[PDB]
RNA sequence: AUCGAGAGG
DNA sequence: TCTCTCGCTGAGCCTCTCGAT
DNA sequence: TCAGCGAGAGA
């Protein structure tokens, strides 16, 4: 997969509610990962590595 | 006949799993002991002579136990 | 046929001598399993 | 010399007693010299001498000096093998906690002490173990137990664990390690290498690190280091002890040279590569070989051909012994040399040796019992094993380079075992069902029906013959054709006379080929078995009839003769496949054009906003499936009928002799799908997940595909290969779980004496009886009241086994249903009795004593899944989607019948179904139930109940794409709980004729709108609530997600008028890989997550339904007994398995079901020692109750439990089986804590330790041992 | 004996 | 009393070749 | 990685 920003979804299988949980990932050629994802509570969450 | 199928051999005993009769005592006493086969050998290896004997009807658990008792006395 | 040290030799000698009789024992794999479990700190043994 | 295995915790004194050597200080391994360094991990004083009968110091090296200690080093002289036994210990300066007890389970230390796991975790890692040891020593078990009883869930768990400590005798302080044992040296070998350096195992370095840290703690504390520094490396020592045993549980697993985690002690037990599943449940055996397989069709059913080069190696000891016997050799070495030199005497001796020893042949996947069989060997010249053609279908063995493995039995009993139970002549019928396994296929059938098929105006037609011999002479001479219609005087024997054969001779109109075929059938069978074109089914039925009527030896002879004749006449047939053989019709393009017009109209409809996307998808897929079925039918008709020949100058039609049509009609190889794809449309392909509706591939394999069609087709190929290679694992896992859960039960008794049983009734699916009553109770003993439909007169007595003649007697009087006793409702202990199980399907009579039913049942259930998964790519990935039926038409005339129906009458007067589980049963005039149908919600019935219906009439009509909602009462509609943007969405189409409201899904709904539940409530014209007939509450319908409503508020609606339509999920490509997870869920008893409500207490009756929905097995059990849940599970599993077409008998599923439910919860203690609600084994409860009733006391009262196969197998009396199954750490630590005992009762318990299993021929020995005690 | 990579059934 | 994050368990069988530690 | 299950979290 090429370095850059990619927007994905869990297709509703993450939780029994079924709501789609969209997220974004910044993949570098060299470095550390970085993710923005949601929760069924509708809040941002940043994950590093 | 007897080399191919043992259905007639097990009909006399009535239990397929009761092959301990054929092997553990008859074939062993033929192979190791001095016991002589009853039916003619026909160049057959042992364990097929015994199966033929049970198929015709000379060997069964009661008969072997009785014979063992006979050699128990002296 | 495998994993027993004495059974292999005894059965080989018996087959050579024409006697088709086996005297099975306990496989070495059970012994090594027991030894390593005993090493782990859990007492396991055979009672009679 | 032993009878049980005792497992418990190890006290430090016991560990100190185990060690033969003093201590382990020095951390060293070797390389001071080639002799091992003193006191090292490989030492001499501690773990014994390294050289046999020779000491390391070298003072004495003679066995006459054995039993003496050494002087220079002090190492006693003993056989080097003792290095595999001795042990040693390491003394830790600070006590270290065992990770197994603190982690990997509900913490044992965390249940001894009330505070949670995090507190203990932070205490141990100094964020000390001595404090935990002091606390564990501080408590007194009896006082705290009495307290906990005084307050009285978690408390019950704590009190049961405390009582476990009290009874078992394990002091809690032994949980914290003070002395650490070491493995024997040869258990962790220092394997020599070609180069100078020596390879080192993972365990040695872990032990070395632990010794390093411990010795660092030893010297540092001696030097009175400051308290700040002394505490730091105690954590490091704890981490090192963690790494040594069960590494990786505490995080950041230690890595060696490369980036691979090290292998710890607990990794030598669990997992695929552990001692349980790599060296105890499966071994590598001597006296064996492996090679490729060829056909060799010159053999008999009990023979296999093997190379001389294999035999000369397999049978070496026998050759040595007989060479010594003949006097040719004087020692073993001379005979050995004679064997390498390969003289002629060696070949003669080998020919004499292998005369009657059978050999066992097995393929690589041993799916079921027939995967290994014993054959009589014949020496051949070559390098490949020759295997009988008829046996292959059992092995699933082809000749595309497939291989096989051969073993040789050694002892006398092994030879008899192979001859009587393993030989291929005995395995005529499969253990899974009554049908035989050795069925002629491929070329044999190809020859056979060609012999039996007739032609019009052949050469020699209209001739009278003496018998079959004249027919053979005429055919071989060339005076008559093989297909000529002639009259033959044939004689037939029948056994209708009592125990005798009587003959009858008659002139019969047959064909020549049938006359020749008549010459090989055995005496005592009717002619009509060969007076017809013999397909695969006819030949299989003929073999089954021969087995039923005559016996076994005639069946073997008949099978061999059939194979020979089929091969010979298939060869003489000269039938070939050609490009001109495949024919294409002219209706194909017409029906493709009309289907394209229909799908274009559907696309136009979707372009307008009247319909959604999923409904259009379903409609298109249904249209194309219908078109594919139509083209297949038209092409097959054209291939079948179109053959015209003239007789005496006048035209006539006949069944075609086309090669392709013969190949298809035969059933030898091929189906209708392959032929239709060769001469129609290739169809619709299916992706690995679902179906695709891209385009119709309107091109044959005769006329080539273009690029786009081939690119589309590649999807199905990828799907099939991926499905095979990635679902074989799921199938194998299911099979292993079934085997490990149902390994224990064996036949133990003849007749328990019970009376109850389950009621077998015929099953039909919409007009075609899949299983008639005959095979439902074929081989099952009757339970009660099997009397004929004549009052007070009994057709058959009680407790008798139903043979074929008995089944014919039942069919003649047309018995409806019969109650038969089954395995689940048996009163025997630790097993099943012979009568309740019934007839064993492999042998043909009642089951004997000592046959392992459970393994047979598990293999029978497990084989079809993996086999049909592997056979997925054969079809080519085409979608196995059948068009859903919109309506129902009765096949035969009869009275109508509605069962469990709640319905309303709309304006049209048609009965509108308003119940979820409405069923339609078709009943003849006499009263027998003929056909059964399932009526979905919303169907309308044209003819009212109670009116006779003629054949071909329409009963119901409904739309399967959408599931409507129907109005119970008439009134005005009022919208309720509808807010745009919160619970519903509103849009107005530009020009489509409709403006509709779509209900928002619960997933998409905002947080505020969850509290409000959308619903439609019917109201009166004045605004009041409508009154349902005989109901306290008004009418309101709860619209779920994805609902569509075209209605507006304040609109009067007629009774039985649809309001909202819910589109249905597609769920296409119904396949074995699509259905197996349902079987796994069923056998695991997973929760439906939307359970249906059942009335717990009658007052409504017990077991009734309150709100419709999926029924959980637990509720069905606890409300209706074991019989209802057995019926439910068996029916559901058979429903899943029936679509694929595989046949599995019900008794295997019944055995599995009985195996799941073994535990019980006691509601009243009674006079027994069991307390309150506890999960205990049912048999122990039964003996306890029987004993209490014997002693004049009060018994206990209990309720069943239902457990999944994984949970049931993991929770058994024996702990060795549970450990060897999976989750080794949990089971082992729980057994150590509880101090359990193993009696070695099951199969793996004896297999692991190497004894005679308590089944088959070992049952007698086990019974003798039991009787001695 | 491992690890990695292929290959066959 | 109960609906939700977080952790640990499992994931078919047999065979052949090479290199590199 | 997907798919389930049990103990622990608040709400
Ligand atoms: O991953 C696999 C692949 C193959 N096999 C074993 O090989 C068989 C499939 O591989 P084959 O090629 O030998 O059988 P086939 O007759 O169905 O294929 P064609 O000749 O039509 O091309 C399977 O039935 C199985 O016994 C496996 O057990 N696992
Ligand atoms: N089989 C084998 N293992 C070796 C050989 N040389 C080293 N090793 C093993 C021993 C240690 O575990 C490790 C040392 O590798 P080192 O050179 O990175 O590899 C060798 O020639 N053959
Ligand atoms: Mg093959
Ligand atoms: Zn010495
Ligand atoms: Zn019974």
């Amino acid at each position: 997969r090429s370095p850059g920003v990619f927007f994905d979804s869990d297709k509703g299988k993450t939780h029994s509610s079924g709501k789609v949980l969209y997220n974004a990932r910044i993949i570098p050629y060299r470095g550390s990962w970085l993710d923005f994802e949601f929760d069924p509570k509708d809040n941002l969450f940043v994950r590093i590595d | 006949m007897a080399r191919v199928t043992v259905q007639d051999a097990v009909e006399k005993i009535g239990n397929r799993f009761d092959l301990v009769l054929v092997a553990a005592r008859r074939a062993r006493q033929m192979q190791v002991g001095g016991k002589d086969p009853l039916v003619p050998e026909e160049n057959d290896k042992t364990t097929v002579i015994a199966l033929r004997e049970i198929e015709e009807g000379l060997i069964n658990n009661q008969i072997l136990d009785v014979r063992e008792r006979q050699e128990q006395q002296e | 046929k495998s994993d027993d040290v004495n059974g292999r030799t005894k059965m080989y000698k018996n087959i050579v001598d024409g006697n088709h009789q086996m005297e099975p024992g306990m496989p070495e794999s059970f012994n090594v399993l027991l030894k390593e479990i005993r090493s782990l700190g859990i007492n396991i043994e055979l009672e009679d | 010399e032993f009878d049980a295995i005792k497992i418990a915790l190890a006290s430090p004194d016991m560990i100190r007693s185990w060690s033969f050597g003093e201590v382990k200080k020095p951390e060293t391994i070797n390389y001071r010299t080639f002799k091992p360094e003193r006191d090292g991990l490989f030492c001499a004083r501690i773990f014994g001498p390294v050289k046999d009968y020779e000491c390391l110091c070298g003072k004495y090296k003679r066995l006459k000096h054995r039993g003496v200690i050494c002087e220079k080093c002090g190492v006693e002289v003993t056989q080097t093998k003792v290095r595999r036994e001795r042990m040693g210990h390491i003394e830790l300066a600070s006590p270290t906690a065992h990770i197994w007890f603190l982690k990997s389970l509900p913490s044992r230390i965390g249940l001894l002490l009330d505070m949670p796991l995090r507190d203990i975790e932070r205490v141990l890692y100094f964020e000390g173990a001595e404090a935990i040891q002091a606390l564990l020593k501080s408590m007194d078990l009896e006082q705290e137990c009495e307290q906990l009883r005084e307050e009285l869930k978690k408390l019950t768990k704590r009190i049961k664990l405390l009582e476990a400590f009290v009874q078992s005798g394990n002091k809690p302080e032994w949980m914290i390690l003070t002395v650490l044992p070491v493995l024997p040296p040869d258990l962790r070998p220092l394997v020599p290498l070609d180069g100078g350096r020596f390879a080192t195992s993972d365990l040695n370095d872990l032990y070395r690190r632990v010794i390093n840290r411990n010795n660092r703690l030893k010297r540092l504390l001696d030097l009175a280091a400051p308290d700040i520094i002394v505490r730091n490396e105690k954590r490091m020592l704890q981490e090192a002890v963690d790494a040594l045993l069960d590494n990786g549980r505490r995080g950041r697993a230690i890595t060696g040279s490369n980036k691979r985690p090290l292998k710890s002690l607990a990794d030598m037990i669990k997992g695929k590569q552990g001692r349980f599943r790599q060296n105890l449940l499966g071994k590598r055996v001597d006296y064996s070989g492996r090679s490729v397989i060829t056909v060799g069709p010159y053999l008999r059913l009990h023979q296999c051909g093997l190379p001389k080069k294999m035999a000369l190696e397999l049978f070496k000891p026998f050759i040595y012994g007989k060479l010594e016997l003949r006097g040719l050799a004087t020692t073993i070495k001379a005979a050995k040399k004679m064997v390498e030199r390969e003289e002629a005497v060696v070949w003669d001796i080998l020919d004499e040796v292998i005369r009657e020893h059978p050999v066992l042949l097995n393929r690589a996947p041993t799916l079921h019992r027939l995967g290994i069989q014993a054959f009589e060997p014949v020496l051949i010249e070559g390098k490949a094993i020759q295997l009988h053609p008829l046996v292959c279908a059992a092995y699933n063995a082809d000749f595309d380079g497939d291989q096989m493995a051969v073993h040789v039995p050694l002892t006398l009993e092994a030879q008899l075992e192979a001859r009587a139970l393993m030989m291929s002549t005995n395995n005529i019928l499969s253990p899974a069902n009554g049908e035989p396994i050795i069925v002629p296929s491929q070329d044999v059938v190809l020859g056979l029906y060609y012999m039996t098929r007739d032609c019009v105006n052949a050469k020699g037609e209209g001739m009278v013959l003496t018998g079959p011999k004249e027919a053979e002479r005429l055919y071989r001479s060339g005076l008559a054709s093989l297909h000529a219609r002639v009259k033959v005087r044939i004689t037939e024997y029948e056994k209708d006379a009592n125990g005798e054969l009587v003959a009858k001779t008659s002139l019969k109109d047959t064909t020549v080929g049938r006359a020749i075929l008549w010459m090989i059938v055995p005496k005592g069978l009717p002619y009509s078995i060969v007076n017809q074109a013999l397909g695969k089914k006819a030949i299989s039925k003929m073999l089954n009839t021969c087995y039923r009527i005559l016996g076994l030896k005639p069946t073997v002879i008949f099978a061999d003769q059939i194979m020979y004749t089929g091969f010979a006449y298939a060869a003489r047939s000269g039938a070939s496949v050609g490009i001109d053989d495949m024919v294409i019709p002219e209706k194909k393009h017409e029906i493709i054009s009309e289907a394209e017009a229909e799908v274009a109209e559907i696309q136009e409809q979707f372009q307008s906003g009247l319909v959604t996307a999923g409904e259009r998808y379903n409609k298109v897929i249904d249209i194309w499936a219908a078109a594919n079925d139509r083209v297949s039918k038209a092409m097959m008709d054209n291939l079948q009928t179109e053959t015209v020949i003239n007789r005496d100058g006048q035209e006539e039609k006949q069944v075609s002799f086309n090669s392709i049509y013969m190949m298809a009609d035969s059933g030898a190889r091929g189906s209708a799908a392959q032929i239709r794809q060769l001469a129609g449309m290739r169809g619709l392909m299916a992706k690995p997940d679902g179906s695709i509706i891209e385009t119709p591939i309107t091109a044959n394999f005769r006329e080539g595909l273009n690029v786009l069609q081939y690119f589309i087709s590649t999807h199905g190929a990828r799907k099939g290969l991926a499905d095979t290679a990635l679902k074989t694992a799921n199938s194998g896992y299911l099979t292993r779980r079934l085997v490990d859960v149902a390994q224990d039960l064996v036949v133990t008794e003849d007749d328990c004496g019970t009376h109850e049983g389950i009621m077998m009734t015929p099953v039909i699916e919409g007009g075609d009886v899949k299983e008639p009553l005959r095979d439902r109770v074929l081989g099952r003993v009757t339970a009660e009241d099997v009397l004929k439909p004549g009052t007070a007169d009994i057709l058959v007595p009680r407790n008798t086994l139903l043979h074929e003649q008995w089944c014919d007697l039942l069919e003649e009087n047309s018995v409806d249903a019969v109650k038969v006793r089954s395995v689940v409702s048996c009163d025997t202990d630790f097993g099943v009795c012979a009568h309740c199980y019934g007839r064993d399907l492999a042998r043909g009579h009642i089951i004997n004593k000592g046959e392992a039913i459970g393994v047979i049942a598990a293999q029978s259930i497990g084989e079809p899944g993996t086999q049909l998964t592997m056979r997925t790519f054969h079809i080519g990935g085409a979608a196995s989607r059948a068009a859903a039926e919109s309506s129902i038409q009765v096949k035969n005339k009869g009275s109508i019948k509605l069962s469990n129906v709640k319905s309303v009458v709309n304006s049209s007067g048609k009965l509108v179904i308003t119940s979820r589980n409405t069923e339609l049963k078709l009943i003849d005039e006499f009263g027998r139930t003929k056909e059964s149908y399932k009526v979905p919600y919303g169907a309308v019935l044209a003819k009212g109940d109670g009116e006779q219906v003629a054949g071909g009439e329409t009963v119901a009509n409904w739309d399967p794409h959408t599931m409507p909602v129907i109005t119970e009462v008439s009134g005005f509609v009022r919208f309720t709980d509808m807010i745009d943007g919160q619970t519903i969405t509103r849009q107005t189409d530009e020009l489509t004729g409709l403006s509709s409201l779509v209900v928002l899904d619960s997933a998409e709904r905002t947080a505020g709108g969850k509290d409000l539940r959308p619903a439609l409530k019917i109201v009166d014209a004045q605004g009041n609530d409508v009154l349902i007939p005989g109901t306290d509450m008004p009418a309101q319908y709860f619209l779920p997600g994805k609902a569509i409503v075209q209605l507006e508020d304040g609109v009067q609606i007629s009774s039985g008028d649809t309001l909202a339509r819910i589109p249905q999920e597609s769920g296409g490509t119904k396949d074995i890989t699509g259905g197996l997870p349902r079987v796994a869920d069923l056998f695991e008893a997973r929760r439906p997550k939307e359970p249906a409500i059942l009335a717990e207490i009658s007052g409504v009756e017990r077991g009734d339904v309150i709100s419709d929905g999926p029924e959980a097995p637990h509720d069905i059990l606890r409300l209706r007994g074991v019989h209802a849940v057995t019926r439910y599970i068996v029916n559901e599993v058979q429903d899943v398995y029936r679509l694929q077409g595989v046949k599995i008998n019900d008794k295997h599923i019944e055995v599995i079901v009985r195996q799941m439910l073994r535990k019980a919860t006691i509601v009243n203690a009674g006079s027994s020692d069991f307390l309150e609600g506890e999960q205990v084994e049912y048999s122990r409860v039964k003996i306890a109750n029987r004993e209490l009733e014997a002693n004049g006391k009060v018994g206990a009262t209990y309720s069943r439990d239902l457990l999944g196969i994984t949970k049931a197998s993991l929770a058994t009396e024996s702990f060795i089986s549970a450990a060897s199954f999976q989750e080794t750490t949990r089971v082992l630590t729980e057994a150590a804590v509880a101090g359990k005992r193993d009696e070695l009762r099951g199969l793996k318990e004896n297999v692991i330790v190497g004894r005679l299993i308590p089944a088959g021929t070992g049952y007698a020995y086990h019974q003798d041992r039991m009787r001695r005690r």
